[PDB]
């Protein structure tokens, strides 16, 4: 009963190879799992050295011949496209709640039983979700809770170090580029660019836009207040005859000659963009000109503009140009006989920061830039990494707090609720069989794994813990009021999540549980293991 | 490279056991997951039968004619493609006492298995019930079994009168003892093929009796509607022509220009008068027409309409009567279009159409689908044709089974009674079809959790006492009387299931030796 | 018949945590830890390592060794790139940062032994270093002020020196001090631009002679022949001097202009054209006044000839780099094209002659008031190849001191040599009973990592570790009759080797480490340990 180059695992070792490979799994981001995690550094062997706390960055890197870990990362392909944060909550979800569902198979409980014990206890969840949820107003002066909001995200992926300079930058960034309605907000006009050779505690928040190519020149003023911006489309550089022609010259002095005849193509168009300058606020004070000029520049110009206190600017990227029509408004002008000066935008000050390799101008300061830029700046490359995929992961965790009106508390107060919940619900309902008890029995002990997991990499007893908030939910109970309490990593006693300020999405909450519940219920629904097709 | 003596016989059986084994566990709407470890990083978590057993790789021929068969028997109807696998493996497996320990010989389980279907298709026959298939409010509640669970559940108010005027407009309804029985003619591949048409509703689909044509009138003036159309079919293009031998034109001189000017007029003008000879109020080609034979054919009083598929023409002939002729000096004046209903070109969906519809069912015809979205068609497409298989096997015969076990035990218990009253050498063999029956709703037992050593003794003493409807519950997993709780199957599916699987248990029993040669 | 388990993804060299990983880490970092143990200090040695290309080189430094080693572990890759820190951002650290964050790893295994977390360990190491930041800034006694004086900085560019070549320390001070001098612009209330740079002195070595006939040039010194019967100009000033880029040859068309050969009528037009061309083309260049010619490029033996009959000097410059820094001397610009020496594009130079250096004749490029630049060239001689090597690379180190002299506290200084390692660790202490809770345990550690500083210089000087540790602790613990703390506080790990007993002030040999670096160290190195001590896990592949 077999097939050349073919391997199968028969009965129910199938099932426990899979729960077993799926623990190993398991073991490996559970130690990452939380603030009080660990920062995991993986190696591909052509020299790249990455350094990420997050569950689905690592899973990607990462090859893996068990099948069922390759579900668990096709599980989490769906979490960051839409959850985008908790990914290695998720996976701690599905891995417990096949060993608690172990324990169960070995007594000959039918999979089925037990799939349909989750899928039911999965619905009962959904209701006491509901029910556990805050409802937060629309308001936009939320921003003093939104810190502690932010908090939760930052303290994640850092040393918590950063989190307090990350706090002000990832919040205004997203309260900035949204307008104040329901609508909704977009993510991609908040850019973000790195530099190396500086201190990780530098970052700071951009509110305009960065640009790569500064202007080189000693005379050019480095700060400039008020200036117009303008987007010029002209190429500065040198030029050729408009006809074909060739350089004829017996000595070098007629060589410039017959040089300058082509250059005067260029002075022709740089005396008409002076005349812009000198029209409008030329000599008025607290006032400046800016050339933005895609295109390049030849080294005359360079000293035309100079003289003039003008900032040029060359080589920009086409992508990086859009963005600069809706920050300053000023229009593409192709042609320089048709520069008007209703193409001028405004901006504020405009000051370039000066170092030898790279050199950064910002075009901050602006009426109705609708855009902004988060500089993550580190002097190593993991430091570069880690930060922007806190920032990626915090900019999509504040997103969906004010997408959704409705807030969870964290630090596992959702957690150990619906657990004490669906333990007290089932013995009151029985409404769904007498064997589905060892279903949904295993989906409450399996949602203990995460308060357990997080003040276990902490080091304080996960038992203790758990008594003192057992305890504490029963005497709320018997004062008759509410009281959510949650675990505090710091001390390792309880605290209250709405106090201490960790708080979860809706949404996220809202996918890990299905969407944990769901593809665990698929791997034990799998009977065998066949190899075909070699 | 040789196979002798009665191992060869161990080695069809463990090749059909094989395969059964493997696809045990996709029975039932409880069925559980499979998983397919490819040589790529890939894998096939999906529970489907027939999707797994195409991705299998088998090495002893026996194993890849059952999957033969599975490739015969999805084509047939949509589900019970594992059924008959399993059942056809159990047969094997439950005679393997019998042909190897009990030393008997083959043909003799070959005569005992063609005994043995002809009595198990007379109990389906006395265990199924009568249904009404004229109803229409009834045909609805029958497809909305494939319809449900799906993403079409939505739209099951309108899957199932999209489903019920599909399988209507197909069949023809006709029987007597002059020319015989044709048995319905219902043909889903080649007459029911649909064309999707983007844009619309889903409401908005209807299903027309003719072929659909996306090419409009050719002209910018012409009769776009026909009281009485006739219909002209013909291969050959109309355009200017070359002549089969080698043709060398290399004109020098100004005055020979206007001479293959003149020629190309007639070349063309003498193909339209092929045409008009039998003075059509249409023409339709399969390949294109220049502009000089739309001016040539407006004069005729008929529409051109050019770009025509092969596969259309075919239908046409269904719709119309017209013979097709390839070329056009060849065509006849019989291949009149008459009875024609209706040629309007209206506009659907901002794509110009064309209808060659009548009042009459030759059997053929396109469906109009329409929807919010091609993804949304192509959902459509594949649920239309599983909802008319399931719809099909109700009229071509006004019977249905009771499902979920109790036919396959209805069959075993009777099988087993009747089998005593024979006294011959074949009895022993039947009471192995009988065990093997009775294994397809124990493996649903067995994926419903309960105990397949109690359920099955129980279930199998309900039948000699009460009736045969009573099966087994997939949702509950007790045993339940499946006609009180709406549990139903065609028994089409259960006459396939029963013929195929023991014809082709025959069929592997017959080989007791491999030839290895090209 | 043995199974095999735990290995759930692909073939690789796994390691996990119930291995002991945290241990292993710490151990492929020790092995290299041991290395930059006997650096740090005047009484370190060096370590030799063969390069790529088959030439043996010798250095202290641990940051130039670090590169031209070949390290397949990461977890030490960390402490290179925490070694880069020190090499790029600051002048001085390099050898420090790899002890501090290699005994960080140590002292923590006392505490994996009792149990603790690795985050308890990082937030305790946190917590202890703001303590120490906290006291550094009073742990300053004086500042420098920044006057620029040649006496001045020889108080910080000697320390800055040492622990390289001991001995050379006074003879290479007075080198660097008056090549900074002389990079340094005479100003005055300006605190807002930065003055000096790194890549402005450029250090140039000759086999022959001494350390002590050294001497300091204002200028960039080529050590290329004139190549040409024109040795040296005049003694007066500004010369008029042109770069070229395009190499000296016949002028050409800038469009097309391509030279072929095929009749013999055509060879003898392209010899004479030559000939013609060239004579034509630098008569025109002598005529404006142009004295010296400076080609980046090649000069072809036709240009040589004509040259010499006008009295214009040959100057070959092959190293593009060095061109950018000459512009800022004589005030000259590199040209593409050849032909037109255009005045606006050339300098003045006061003094251009050829001396003597180490035996061979060489072409020196000085001034002496005008023309101010801001390039030096510090010349040295000796007769060891390998040591001419490393004192090249202290004055690099030395130089790149004077850039931590600006604006961000340049001038605040602590006592060095071991003094402030054990006043820190009574002060460390002092914090660890006055914090409760569980941080007591990792700020104790904390002190306690900071003995290996006093440690590794009695090794490296062969002392006795039993001797210098106990010495240091009852000189920085006294008891004062009063409320302020008196007499020394600055006894540090003296060199011996020579007078009598223990250890003595360091103010006596005037050396002391800035507190730029000291401050900017400490940082590195808890960040370094802050990353190896977070990853408990890693997956790497066979290389």
């Amino acid at each position: 009963l077999l097939n050349p180059k073919a391997e199968s695992l028969r009965r129910d070792a199938a099932l426990k190879v899979n729960v077993t490979s799926a623990e190993g799994l398991q073991s490996v981001l559970e130690t990452n799992l939380g603030p009080k995690g660990t920062l995991k550094m993986l190696v591909d062997g052509a020299g790249n050295i990455k350094l990420t706390k997050d569950g689905k960055v690592l899973l990607t890197e990462m090859q893996i011949q068990s099948p069922t870990a390759v579900l668990i990362a096709r599980a989490a392909a769906a979490q960051d496209e839409i959850t985008g944060d908790g990914t290695t909550t998720v996976v701690c979800l599905v891995g417990e709640l096949l060993r608690q569902a172990h324990r169960f198979i070995q007594e000959g409980v039918h999979p089925r039983i037990i799939t349909d014990g989750f899928e039911i206890a999965r619905k009962e969840s959904m209701k006491f979700l509901d029910e556990f949820k805050i409802s937060k107003t629309n308001l936009s002066n939320d921003r003093e809770f939104l810190l502690q909001v932010a908090r939760s995200s930052l303290l994640t992926k850092v040393d918590a170090d950063l989190t307090e300079v990350l706090t002000p930058i990832v919040t205004d960034a997203v309260l900035s580029v949204y307008d104040a309605q329901a609508d909704n907000l977009d993510l991609h006009m908040v850019e973000i660019m790195q530099m190396q050779h500086l201190s990780p505690k530098d970052t700071t928040f951009i509110k305009g836009l960065v640009l790569d190519h500064g202007g080189r020149h000693p005379d050019m003023p480095t700060r400039v207040k008020n200036a117009y911006v303008l987007i010029l489309n002209v190429s500065l550089e040198y030029e050729k005859t408009e006809v074909n022609s060739g350089f004829f010259y017996s000595s070098a002095d007629q060589r410039d000659k017959l040089a300058a005849s082509e250059r005067k193509f260029v002075d022709a168009k740089l005396k008409k963009i002076i005349d812009l300058k000198n029209e409008v606020c030329g000599m008025d004070p607290d006032k400046g000109f800016v050339i933005i000029n895609q295109k390049g520049i030849d080294p005359m110009s360079l000293d035309v503009f100079a003289k003039h206190n003008i900032l040029a600017l060359r080589r920009a990227k086409r992508r990086n140009m859009e963005r600069l029509q809706l920050v300053t408004g000023g229009e593409a002008q192709n042609s320089v006989e048709d520069l008007s000066p209703q193409i001028l935008g405004f901006s504020g000050l405009v000051y370039q920061e000066t170092i030898g390799e790279e050199k950064f101008t910002y075009v901050t300061e602006n009426t109705d830039p609708k855009s902004c830029t988060i500089l993550i700046k580190g002097s190593t490359h993991y430091a570069l990494a880690q930060t922007k995929d806190a920032v990626r992961d915090g900019l999509r965790a504040v997103a969906n707090v004010l997408k959704d009106k409705n807030i969870i508390p964290g630090a596992g107060a959702f957690y150990i609720a619906l657990s004490r919940y669906l333990r007290s619900a089932n013995m009151n309902k029985l409404g769904a069989k007498g064997k589905t008890k060892t279903g949904i029995e295993a989906f409450a002990e399996a949602l203990l794994v995460i308060p357990k997991t997080l003040v276990k990499n902490s080091g304080f007893d996960p038992l203790d813990v758990l008594a003192m908030v057992e305890d504490e939910l029963d005497d709320a109970q018997d004062s008759d009021e509410t009281r959510y309490v949650g675990v505090d990593l710091n001390i390792g006693d309880s605290c209250d999540p709405t106090i201490e300020g960790i708080w979860d999405s809706y949404r996220v909450l809202r996918n890990a549980i299905t969407g944990a519940t769901g593809i665990a219920s698929n791997l034990l629904l799998c009977d065998e293991l066949l190899r075909a097709g070699r | 490279e040789r196979t002798t003596g009665r191992q060869a016989q161990i080695s069809n059986i463990t090749a059909a056991k094989a395969v059964a084994d493997v696809i045990r566990t996709c029975l039932g709407p409880k069925a559980m997951l499979k998983m397919l470890l490819d040589p790529m990083g890939g894998l096939v978590l999906t529970n489907d039968g027939h999707a797994i057993l195409r991705e299998i790789d088998v090495a002893h021929p026996a194993a890849k004619s059952m999957l033969e068969l599975s490739r015969t028997q999805d084509e047939e109807v949509g589900d019970g493609t594992t059924t008959v696998i399993i059942l056809a493996g159990e047969i094997l497996a439950q005679c393997a006492p019998y042909l190897i320990e009990k030393n008997i010989h083959p043909v003799i389980i070959i005569q005992a298995l063609k005994k043995a279907l002809t009595d198990a298709l007379e109990v389906i026959k006395q265990v199924s019930k009568p249904v009404d298939v004229e109803n229409d409010a009834a045909m609805k509640k029958l497809i909305q079994a494939s319809i449900g669970t799906k993403y079409v559940i939505h739209w099951s108010e309108k899957m199932c009168e999209l489903a019920l005027d599909a399988v209507k407009t197909v069949r023809k309804d006709l029987g007597q003892t002059v020319e015989g029985e044709p048995n319905f003619e219902i043909d889903i591949k080649r007459y029911v093929r649909v064309e999707k048409i983007p844009g619309g509703d889903v409401l908005d689909s209807r299903v027309l009796k003719g072929v659909l044509l996306n090419k409009d009138v050719v002209h910018p003036k012409m009769s776009r509607h026909i009281e009485n159309p006739r219909v002209v079919l013909l291969d050959c293009p109309l355009e200017y022509k070359k002549g089969e031998s080698q043709t060398n034109i290399e004109i020098e001189k100004e005055e020979d220009w206007n001479r293959i000017l003149q020629i190309e007029e007639e070349q063309v003008q003498l193909m339209c008068e092929q045409i008009l000879a039998v003075r059509p109020t249409l023409v339709i080609t399969e390949k294109g027409v220049s502009d000089l034979a739309q001016h040539y054919l407006l004069k005729g009083g008929c529409s051109v309409l050019r770009r025509v598929k092969k596969s259309d023409n075919n239908r046409i002939a269904r719709v119309t009567g017209a013979t097709i002729v390839n070329r056009v000096e060849d065509l006849k004046e019989s291949d009149v279009g008459t009875n024609c209903g209706l040629f309007k070109v209206e506009m659907i969906g901002d794509e110009y159409f064309s209808f060659l519809d009548n009042c009459k069912e030759p059997k053929a015809c396109t469906i109009m689908l329409r929807g919010g979205s091609k993804d949304i068609l192509n959902e459509i497409d594949r649920n239309l044709q599983d909802a008319m298989a399931v719809a099909r096997n109700v009229m071509l015969s006004p019977s249905l089974s009771p499902g979920g076990g109790a036919t396959e035990m209805a069959v075993s218990v009777k099988l087993a009674e009747k089998a005593k009253q024979l006294e011959g050498i074949q009895q022993w063999p039947y009471q192995a079809v009988a065990d093997a029956m009775e294994c397809i709703p124990r493996t649903l037992i067995q994926n419903a959790g309960g105990d397949p050593i109690r359920l099955l003794s129980q279930l199998r003493a309900k039948h000699a006492q009460g009736n045969f409807t009573t099966g087994i519950d997939g949702d509950k997993g007790k045993i339940v009387d499946m006609v009180s709780y709406g549990i139903w199957e065609p028994e089409v599916i259960k006459q396939q299931s029963v013929k195929t699987a023991i014809e082709s248990a025959c069929l592997l029993l017959r080989v007791d030796d491999i030839v290895s040669g090209v | 018949q043995n199974p095999n388990a735990g290995l759930f993804k692909q073939g690789y060299n796994s390691y996990s945590n119930a291995d002991g990983q945290i241990i292993k880490s710490i151990a492929a970092i020790r092995e290299l830890h041991q290395m930059c143990l006997t650096s740090m200090g005047p009484c370190g040695r060096n370590k030799i390592i063969v390069n790529h290309l088959g030439k043996i080189i010798i250095t202290n430094d641990a940051a130039t060794m670090l590169r031209e080693l070949d390290i397949v572990h990461p977890a030490v890759k960390v402490l290179v790139m925490a070694t880069e820190q020190q090499k790029i951002d600051m002048g001085d650290g390099t050898n420090l940062v790899m002890i501090l964050a290699g005994e960080l790893l140590n002292v923590s295994e006392k505490l994996i032994s009792m149990g603790l977390s690795a985050v308890e360990i990082i937030q305790g190491y946190n917590m202890a270093r703001k303590f120490t930041l906290k006291e550094l800034d009073e742990m300053v006694v004086g500042e420098i002020t920044d006057k620029n004086d040649k006496n001045e900085l020889l108080k910080m560019i000697k320390p800055v020196i040492s622990s390289k070549k001991y001995g050379s320390e006074d003879i290479l001070s007075e080198l660097v001090s008056e090549a900074v001098s002389h990079v340094l612009p005479v100003a005055q209330q300006a605190g807002e631009i930065p003055y000096f740079n790194v890549d402005s002195i450029r250090v140039v070595k000759i086999m022959g002679g001494s350390l002590s006939n050294s001497t300091v040039i204002k200028g960039m010194v080529f050590n290329r022949e004139p190549e040409g019967h024109v040795k040296s100009l005049s003694e007066d000033k500004k010369h008029k001097v042109a770069v070229f880029t395009c190499p000296l040859d016949i002028a050409n068309t800038e469009t097309k202009g391509t030279v072929l050969l095929h009749n013999a009528q055509e060879m003898l037009d392209f010899s004479k054209g030559e000939e013609k061309q060239i004579d034509a083309m630098m008569k025109e260049i002598a005529d404006m006044g142009v004295e010296c010619i400076v080609a980046g490029a090649g000069v072809g033996e036709l240009a040589l000839h004509y040259l010499n009959r006008y009295g214009i000097l040959v100057l070959k410059v092959p190293s593009k780099f060095e061109l950018r820094r000459l512009c800022r001397v004589c005030g000259a610009t590199p040209l593409p094209r050849l032909g037109a020496p255009t005045p606006e594009e050339l300098g003045l130079v006061e003094t251009v002659k050829t001396m003597e250096i180490g035996g061979d004749r060489v072409t020196v490029f000085k001034q002496e008031q005008g023309e101010i630049s801001r390039t030096s060239t510090i010349i040295l001689r000796g007769a060891t190849q390998n040591n001419l090597d490393d004192i090249e690379r202290a004055i690099d180190d030395g130089v790149a001191a004077v850039k931590g002299l600006m604006k961000p506290s340049g001038g605040k200084l602590l006592p060095g040599a071991g003094a402030t390692e054990i006043e820190l660790i009574s002060r460390i202490t002092k914090y660890g009973e006055r914090t409760p809770g569980l941080l007591q345990l990792a700020i104790k550690q904390f002190a306690v990592a900071f003995e290996v500083v006093p440690r590794t210089l009695a090794e490296t000087a062969g002392l006795d570790v039993n001797e210098v540790l106990p010495n240091l602790y009852a000189a920085h613990n006294v008891t004062e009759p009063g409320a302020v703390k008196t007499d020394h506080l600055y006894k540090g790990v003296d060199i011996d080797g020579e007078s009598d007993e223990g250890v003595k002030d360091i103010r006596e040999e005037n050396i002391y480490d800035m507190l730029a670096t000291k401050k900017f160290a400490i940082n590195v190195a808890t960040e370094a340990a802050t990353t190896v001590l977070s990853i408990d896990q890693i997956i790497m592949a066979k290389k």
